[PDB]
């Protein structure tokens, strides 16, 4: 009937990350770390006991501030998106693609009049959502009520 | 009038022209959601986010489940995970059953993990030294239908990784 098991391992990180972001890829464990003067967006991997910086995606960008991050892990493919924090009317982002977790391939895109014009967003990892024979990745946002 | 809104892509992020509508017919007006994120597994869409419209100004997790109407329009609904003497934290699923994370109080001296609201495990993080180590920010990182990690940073630099196996039969 019931089987429950618990183990504890420790990991140290070179980088004191402002925000951690965890994903499993090929049963390896990967992190998207964020330090912050000076800033980076490091793609890291746990080989046992320590994280290992594999990429800096911030470098390959014309990106002025701190972006929202939307990561998506299909089984074979990893797709990450760095989206500039508003505040125009359309939103630009830079995406990175791998099928291997080591070598991420640059790019840049723009969504004009994008649907989330006045929505607040925050970074997250996710999976494709099957909706009648189609896979969709979602970027979702919330209405701004608190006075600013 | 929909408080939550998703733009969506079926071309693996090339274009974001698709629009997914989220009717969360909630009772309250003008309530700010924080740190919203969709929890997705197989067919099911759900959302995990915070609200702070309570006495203490402390933020509080809400988790809403959604089912389907149109090909792009979902209908969501709050899921009760309230639990006396504990505070709702993170949410995941092992094998079409919820696994749920809780703190003892809002200061996460301890974290309890509940399986299908039916069995539970206690996580008492060890101290980093002279200062208290909590499990603030503990989240789930799912591996497959029997295994998930529960990670949190006791203090800066230090990553506490709980490897968890669970299986319920019959």
């Amino acid at each position: 009937h019931v089987f429950i098991r618990t183990e504890l391992s420790f990991i140290k990180n070179n980088v004191p990350c402002i925000r951690d972001m965890f994903f499993i890829y090929k049963r390896e464990l990967y992190n998207i770390c964020l330090d912050d003067d000076e800033t980076h967006i490091y793609v890291q991997k746990k080989v046992k006991d320590s994280w290992i910086t594999l990429n800096d995606l911030f470098k390959e960008t014309d990106l002025t501030g701190r972006p929202h991050i939307f990561a998506y892990v299909d089984v074979e493919e990893i797709i990450i998106l760095l989206c500039e924090d508003e505040e125009k009317k359309d939103m630009t982002c830079h995406r990175f693609y791998s099928n291997d977790g080591k070598e991420y391939q640059n790019s840049e895109i723009t969504i004009s009049d994008y649907i989330l014009k006045d929505k607040l967003l925050s970074s997250y990892v996710s999976l494709p959502l099957k909706i009648e024979n189609r896979e969709y990745f979602l970027i979702c946002g919330v209405s701004p009520y608190k006075f600013k | 009038k929909d408080d939550i809104l998703c733009m969506a892509s079926h071309d693996k992020g090339e274009t974001w022209g698709t629009k997914i509508v989220i009717k969360y017919d909630n009772y309250k007006l003008g309530v700010q959601y924080f740190f919203l994120r969709p929890y997705i597994s197989k067919n099911d869409l759900s959302f995990h986010f915070y609200v702070g419209d309570n006495i203490n100004n402390v933020k509080n997790v809400n988790f809403i489940e959604c089912t389907h109407e149109k090909d792009l329009e979902f209908v969501c609904s709050n899921r009760d995970f309230l639990k006396d003497n504990k505070v709702l934290q993170d949410v995941s699923t092992l094998n079409d059953e919820y696994i749920v994370s809780y703190g003892n109080d809002n200061n996460f001296a301890e974290c309890y993990i509940f399986f299908n609201n039916e069995n539970s495990i206690l996580i008492k993080p060890e101290k980093y030294g002279q200062t208290t180590a909590g499990c603030y920010g503990g989240t789930f990182v799912k591996i497959d239908e029997q295994r998930t990690l529960f990670i949190y940073s006791s203090s800066q630099g230090i990553y506490n990784i709980h490897t968890i196996y669970y299986a319920n039969y019959e």
